[PDB]
């Protein structure tokens, strides 16, 4: 009823528009009221809040122009920098496609600025890469030396400056004055200064504050923060020891086990990431990350029924996506459940909020069709995948395979050239182009294509026989 | 049905009303003594409603009284000075009212009426925010009430009148208040992230017994005491979930990945542990054994102030109340249902119309595999050219551009026309001149 | 009461012939919650820009 | 398979396609004779039996149904 | 008597789809394909005053009728991006006599999706107005001393001292007569009030003012007694007249086969086993199915 | 060998298939019919709008965008895919939002396309909005005597990262 009370109760119920809407009134009515002031600050900063732990873009500049790893060429198995590409689709030379895209995924790194620019913008991150990773209150007007004295105001004000305005320097000024006001005895200000540092670039100066905050009071937050810091310095085996220390503190934490599994998958030894995702399951059993990862791994290691179970679980827990339903369709078809197969693809096509998701669903429908026979339906589905996403290399490759099945060799050659131009990291377009060339002749093009195939999937077999035959023809 | 909250007696509770925490209470305000609880809900729109649900039906709603001022945090406790019978407390923003729901019976299912009498009231100087109730100190058979204020002050009533009132040291936005009986302490969560416990006799003498700097501000704090072996205090933040000891340090904590709205540590099972259930803003309930998820369910609405109670011979029914006005008693769904296409022999694929459309589309496909006039006029004189375009059918999103050569430069390049009715002429005029 | 007889011998390849391979079915990876929130906050700004 | 999918007309036309497109495999003729005899005809089942016996020899279980659809027709 | 807003019917007749007297059509949309049943057949959707109807528009026999007192959730899904225009979809979740259905309605032609909005609106108008067509006990009807009237409602007769022959000592109470419903409060602890709608009344006779309910609120016989019977028969005759003139054209106060088996919201489940206690979890849980266990259903 | 292993899930699924094979067959055939219907529908709609970058009359075009910052390099890789037949009269026309992108030459002739060579034809797109706004850009390749595009392509321009 009353303004302040109704606004605060709107805040408790996570409205975040009404709260501010009543405080703006209550502030116009009285220029001297700090309760509604910091309440509107909280509402504004929480309409946009996103926890700093899972925000690890890094970007193109950090990837090359910033060197922090001590060892330049460390032993294979101690640095971050399964099914073969003949079964599991790939994204780079290696790095098979993963389940559960998270905005911290790097999934390989480019070598030079030119390569990173001249590639698709979303081939090394979940979002397109960036070079660098009225108003309620004007930051240049308030004296942070006076709000630092009042911690009740200072905490919400720092959260506002950091997560709403993204002013790391003024946030760090406020946090420094606040920490010196608390005589360096509250772990929260230490963690916040460490976050300011970590997104300023100073990792060691942030690891110092995170360690000093762990000494004050163990919290899952500081453990994950140190994990991020250590992963940024390219030190997996330090992060794993720190995670096992945290699990010694918190015996069954799910985020710590999930971080261990993420590190094991970045190092690409799935035989332990599955164990740790299974521990996460034994703890949560609704975890979307572990369920999706174990489901994908179960699907690609020729066990599609277990993957269908793992994805029906996510269906049972109210998850309603385009990805989930296309996955259910692939699993139902390949696990030989032909009644619930195509309705899942229909729900997928219904739920797709993009033009690339629609293209992927049409690609998978073409796979279903070509598994059924009737190559014309798959032809149409691949052409629609192209019509939806012009830069869809798998559709080009499959449509060229079907074209050469029909007989049109030049169409297949052009389409395979387009596919291999869009995705060089794939091996199928190169191998097919080399095969058709060798079939007609042109052993130079066959060599230039089979060598790129071997560069893409270096443990292939038919590529090796092709290269042997070619090098034999050259003498 | 697996992992859904299957429905029991459910209802919608008004005309775009609004509730909050403390609204949903669940006890024997009728003082029958049989164990079956009764739902009590009061919005800050004004209406106080009490239900005795049976597994929609008309006679379920015991009463739907309306008070003038809004209602905050209905409670059920021994709020009368004389007897040991449960009374219902209604906290309006600037008012306290203890009632008594007395139900008299008639010789038919719907001949029984229910009378609430205002046992006593209390004018509130400050504006109330929320309250707690308990046997402060070591008293028994009494339920004193400690109400907070929106501006920090906490005022304590000894079940009859205004006992006292002390200001909380250093708080701006009032957080959740609770009272621990195994330590006789008022525990709150100040705006500055400090979970603070004050001994009762310390406040009565007016300071902090202890503090703990959790990472956030808490939405709710629920001190549960049905276990006398190892006491604990639950604190649900807006980003985490702590269970603290009685001295002041974290016994354990969970870093939730969702946004909680309500939680309730209900009756436990194992030795020492405590089952708890938390409600997302993603419409789910989670059932932890203190850190470890034991079950999860997909609720209908965003739960506010869930409760668990024995309603009509069924123990442990979960009663949820949204803030828009919904309300629902429910039981977990434990029926794994075969994933299989429905057998509907009646519903057949209509081959005639579908084949007609497919023949049409395939005809277009196999056929393809085998409106506007523009004119330009140059003046006889930097020569001024004029371009006239005229449409037959109505056209849209028209863009006209001119390209001469590198050296020659135009004074106008692009011209945009929007929709145009049929048989409408459009003229543009630009000038071309040599530059170089 | 006669049951149709099925051949007990399948078709066996007697030579490996180089056939053009198809790309493989692509399981669409799911998203996190932070990623969905970031994309929605990125598109809400666009929507407000267009709606002014 | 079709015969077991509650679609006998499609099985009829598929067997017609097969017998037109098969030259040196009597199993098709015997199976079409079995389908016909199970359909209650017993008329064209003799035609398929005679087509098979014109086509013809090693399978153990195609031998018995050869003689059982013979004697019962 | 009235089922249009109380049931969910499949393969309905060409007559039951027609607007009931009190019903009134609001909005319509052609080419709305039906899904959750993969017949891939188009149709036509109608958002009436009391229920939502869908008929195949090519074989108008097969159809759907969903009442508004049997829907729980209505969700609009804007997807299927740039490839064509932004087309919508309607997800309706229904629970009739403890059986959960779900229907999906796909707007094929992306040129007219406005319908899916108005429905939502009228559904609110259906729920914000239940004192017009439903029976309620002990509600919050009375103001300080007078009745709180519905929008389309005015009082006819204002009688004091009308007893209630269903209780013992809390009887004497006022009797309000209106054009939509008749109410009686208790004039002493005025929360024992009954608000009977004309829609639920079956026959008003005397045995004494006996009022019977129409098999929906059960056989609820209501008995009242007044001062000398002159005003009594007067009230009875005027009540019968108002009942008939209302039943002529109902108001509803809304301001502004195997078919079922293919529409289950659960999936091959039209059931709810007896909810029994659970010693494992401590909650009332649905009975387990002949060998299954909780810790075996939970794991994967 | 590495022959796989099947759990209880597999035998339960095969039992369901053995007991309910007819319904699965029928419903999968119905779903396949509906899928053919919808695929033909979308193919006809694409032919109508001529949105296929691959479509007698042999051609193949796809547009690549490169570069962050307010200026992007947009290179159209176009290719004649035929045995031996060049294509003389063709021309490319861009469709953009003239308030967000400043294309210098939004329409230009294409060279004589020799069968087998990928011609990169590039342009400089430039973002004009001071606020980050990502809008699609259409490309139409069409004859000079006809008005219906021979083929088309789409490009979602990324964010500007301006100043």
């Amino acid at each position: 009823m009353e303004p302040l009370l109704l606004a605060w109760s709107y805040f408790r119920r996570r409205r975040f528009q009404l709260c501010a809407d009543l405080c703006t009134q209550m502030l116009e009515k009285s220029p001297c009221d700090q309760a509604a002031w910091i309440l509107k600050a909280r509402a504004l900063t929480e309409m946009v809040y996103v926890d700093e732990i899972d925000v690890d873009e890094e970007g193109i500049a950090e990837m090359i122009l910033d060197e922090n790893a001590i060892a330049q060429v460390p032993r294979p198995g101690t640095s971050l920098k399964g099914p073969s590409p003949a079964v599991r689709p790939v994204t780079q030379a290696g790095r098979p496609i993963t389940g559960f895209l998270r905005p911290s995924t790097q999934s390989g790194r480019p070598g030079t600025i030119e390569q990173a620019i001249k590639t698709p913008r979303t081939a090394y991150t979940a979002r397109p890469i960036a070079s660098s990773s009225g108003p309620f209150i004007n930051l240049s007007r308030l004296n942070l030396a006076k709000y630092a004295q009042k911690p009740k105001l200072a905490k919400a004000l720092f959260e506002y400056i950091f997560h709403h305005e993204n002013d790391v320097k003024t946030a760090l000024d406020l946090a420094a004055l606040s920490t010196e006001h608390s005589q360096y005895k509250d772990w929260w200000w230490k963690v916040q200064i460490g976050k300011c540092y970590y997104r300023l670039g100073l990792y060691r100066e942030a690891e110092k504050q995170f360690k000093s905050a762990l000494k004050q009071q163990e919290m899952v937050d500081t453990f994950l923060y140190l994990a991020k810091v250590y992963i940024s310095l390219d030190q997996p085996l330090t992060a794993l020891n720190l995670f096992k220390q945290g699990l010694d503190k918190f015996p069954g934490e799910v985020t710590l086990l999930c971080g261990i599994a993420r590190i094991y998958e970045e190092m690409n030894n799935i035989s332990s990431a599955t164990e740790y995702y299974k521990e996460v399951l034994k703890q949560d059993n609704t975890h979307v990350e572990a369920i999706a990862c174990i489901g994908s791994n179960h699907f690609y290691t020729d066990q599609p029924e277990v993957a269908l179970r793992f994805y029906r679980r996510l269906l049972q827990m109210g998850v309603y996506n385009c990805q989930l339903f296309n996955n259910l369709g692939l699993c139902c078809f390949y696990a030989q459940q032909y009644d619930m197969t195509l309705t899942s693809f229909e729900r997928a096509l219904s739920l797709a909020e993009n033009e690339e998701e629609v293209a992927d669903v049409w690609y998978n429908l073409g796979h279903v069709a070509v598994g059924t026979g009737d190559t014309n339906l798959a032809h149409q589905c691949f052409r629609l995948a192209l019509v939806s996403n012009n830069q869809h290399a798998e559709a080009y490759n499959n449509l060229a395979v079907l074209e050469m099945r029909r007989g049109h060799v030049e169409q297949a050659k052009a389409l395979l050239q387009t596919a291999s131009s869009l995705a060089p990291h794939m091996y199928e377009p190169h191998f097919n182009f080399a095969t058709i060339s060798d079939k007609i002749g042109d052993l130079q093009r066959s060599y230039a294509a089979a060598k790129k195939s071997e560069a893409a999937f270096p443990d292939h077999v038919d590529t090796q026989h092709l290269i042997k035959q070619l090098e034999q023809h050259f003498a | 049905s697996l992992f859904k909250a299957r429905d029991w007696w459910s209802t919608v509770l008004g005309d775009k009303e609004e509730f909050d925490q403390g609204c949903l209470c669940l006890a024997d305000v009728d003082n029958t003594g049989n164990g079956q609880d009764k739902i009590i809900v009061g919005s800050f729109m004004g209406y106080l409603r009490i239900f005795n649900p049976h597994p929609a039906q008309a006679e379920d709603l015991l009463l739907e009284v309306h008070l003038r001022d809004p209602i905050l945090q209905v409670e059920v406790g021994k709020f009368v000075s004389g007897t040991e019978m449960l009374h219902l407390a209604v906290l309006h923003s600037r008012k306290l009212c203890v009632y008594s729901v007395s139900g008299t019976l008639g010789n038919v299912e719907h001949g029984n009426q229910y009378q609430i009498k205002l046992m006593y009231e209390h004018n509130l100087q400050r504006t109330a925010c929320n309250m707690t109730y308990g046997s402060f100190g070591g008293v028994k058979g009494r339920d004193l009430i400690c109400i907070q204020s929106v501006d920090g002050m906490l005022m304590v009533f000894e079940q009859e009148s205004y006992a006292f009132g002390r200001f909380l040291p250093g708080s701006l936005l009032p957080g959740p208040l609770a009272y621990s009986s195994r330590t006789d302490s008022f525990i709150t969560v100040s705006s500055c992230h400090q979970v603070e416990s004050y001994k009762y006799q310390v406040l009565a003498f007016a300071v902090v017994d202890w503090t703990l700097n959790i990472g956030e501000q808490a939405i709710d704090i629920c001190i549960v005491s049905f276990i006398q072996s190892a006491s604990s205090v639950f604190v649900l933040g807006e980003r985490n979930f702590f269970c603290l000891k009685d001295n002041g340090q974290i016994q354990f904590m969970k870093k939730l990945d969702y946004s909680p709205s309500c939680f309730l540590p209900y009756c436990s099972v194992s030795e020492g542990t405590i089952n708890t259930l938390i409600g997302n803003h993603n419409n789910m309930l989670h059932i932890y054994q203190d850190v470890t998820l034991k079950w999860a369910t997909q609720l209908p609405h965003v739960p506010v102030a869930v409760r668990v109670g024995c309603l009509h011979d069924l123990k442990g029914v979960i009663v949820t109340l949204s803030d828009d006005g919904h309300l629902q008693c429910s039981y977990l769904g434990t029926d794994p249902s075969l994933f299989q296409a429905p057998k509907v022999e009646s519903r057949e694929l209509n081959y005639d119309e579908l084949d007609m459309e497919l023949k049409e589309l395939q005809k277009v496909i196999k056929n393809v595999n085998k409106d506007l006039k523009v004119s330009a006029m140059v003046s006889p004189n930097s020569v001024t050219v004029k371009v006239t375009l005229k449409n037959r059918v109505a056209l849209q999103k028209i863009k006209l551009s001119i390209y001469v050569q590198p050296p020659l430069v135009l004074t106008g390049d692009q011209f945009t026309f929007e929709f145009m009715a049929p048989e409408m002429t459009r003229t543009v005029g630009f000038s071309v001149y040599l530059k170089g | 009461m006669f049951r149709e007889v099925l051949p007990k011998q399948g078709q066996l390849y007697v030579e490996d012939i180089t056939t053009m391979v198809l790309c493989k079915p692509k399981l669409l990876p799911l998203k996190s919650l932070t990623l969905e929130k970031l994309e929605k906050m990125q598109q809400a700004a666009q929507d407000t820009i267009h709606q002014q | 398979a079709l015969t077991n999918l509650e679609d006998s007309e499609n099985a009829k036309r598929a067997y017609e396609e097969a017998v037109r497109l098969d030259k040196c495999n009597p199993l098709v003729n015997l199976n079409y004779a079995v389908l016909l005899y199970n359909q209650g005809e017993k008329r064209d089942a003799l035609a398929q039996y005679q087509e098979m016996e014109k086509k013809v020899s090693s399978s153990l279980e195609f031998d018995p149904e050869m003689v059982e659809v013979a004697q019962k027709l | 008597a009235l089922w249009e807003d109380r049931d969910v019917r499949f393969d309905v007749s060409s007559q039951q789809m027609k607007t009931r007297p009190g019903e009134v059509l609001i909005d319509c949309l052609d080419s709305v394909e039906d899904t959750k049943g993969n017949n891939g057949d188009r149709g036509r959707l109608l958002v009436t005053n009391l229920r939502i109807v869908w008929h195949s528009l090519a074989l108008p026999r097969v159809n759907l009728s969903i009442g508004y007192n049997c829907i729980l959730n209505i969700t609009t899904r804007t997807a299927n991006s740039k490839l064509r225009g932004q087309t919508e979809a309607l997800y309706v979740l229904t629970k009739c006599n403890s059986t959960r259905f779900e229907f999906i309605f796909t707007n094929l032609v992306p040129g007219s999706p406005r319908l899916y909005t108005s429905l939502i609106a009228v559904h609110r108008a259906y729920e914000t107005s239940k004192m017009y067509r439903d029976f309620k006990l002990r509600s919050a009807l009375i103001q300080n001393k007078q009745l709180r009237l519905l929008p389309q409602e005015n009082v006819y007769n204002k009688i004091n001292g009308v007893w209630n022959l269903s209780s013992d000592q809390g009887n004497l109470g006022t009797f309000f007569i209106t054009n939509v419903r008749i109410v009686w409060h208790a004039n002493m602890n005025d929360s024992f009030n009954v608000s009977i709608p004309y829609l639920q009344i079956r026959s008003v006779k005397i045995r004494a003012l006996v009022i019977e309910s129409s098999q929906q609120s059960g056989g609820y016989v209501l008995g009242f007694k007044i001062d000398p019977v002159e005003k009594l028969q007067e009230s009875v005759k005027e009540i019968n007249s108002l009942h008939k003139v209302y039943s002529a054209n109902p108001i509803f106060g809304v301001d502004y086969t195997d078919a079922f088996v293919a529409y289950f919201a659960d999936g091959n489940k039209q059931q709810d086993r007896e909810p029994v206690f659970s010693e494992e979890l401590g909650l009332a849980i649905e009975k387990l199915k002949d060998g299954f266990t909780l810790q075996g259903l939970w794991e994967v | 060998l590495n022959v796989p292993r099947k759990t209880r899930l597999y035998v339960d699924q095969t039992l369901r298939e053995r007991e309910a094979g007819t319904a699965m067959h029928r419903t999968f055939q119905a779903d396949l019919y509906l899928l053919r219907l919808r695929a033909a529908r979308a193919y006809v709609q694409a032919l109508e709008s001529s949105l296929s970058p691959v479509s007698r009359e042999p051609l193949k075009l796809h547009a690549v965008v490169q570069g962050l910052g307010p200026t992007f390099k947009l290179t159209l890789h176009l290719q004649n895919t035929s045995t031996a037949r060049p294509i003389l009269g063709l021309v490319v026309c861009f469709l953009y939002n003239e308030v967000l992108y400043a294309l210098p030459r939004a329409f230009f002739k294409v060279p004589l396309l020799v069968p087998g060579l990928n011609y990169p034809l590039e342009t400089f797109v430039k973002s004009l909005s001071d606020k980050g706004i990502s809008d699609i850009i259409k490309v139409l390749v069409l004859r000079e005597g006809q008005s219906t595009p021979l083929l088309s392509a789409h490009i979602n321009m990324p964010m500007s990262e301006g100043l």
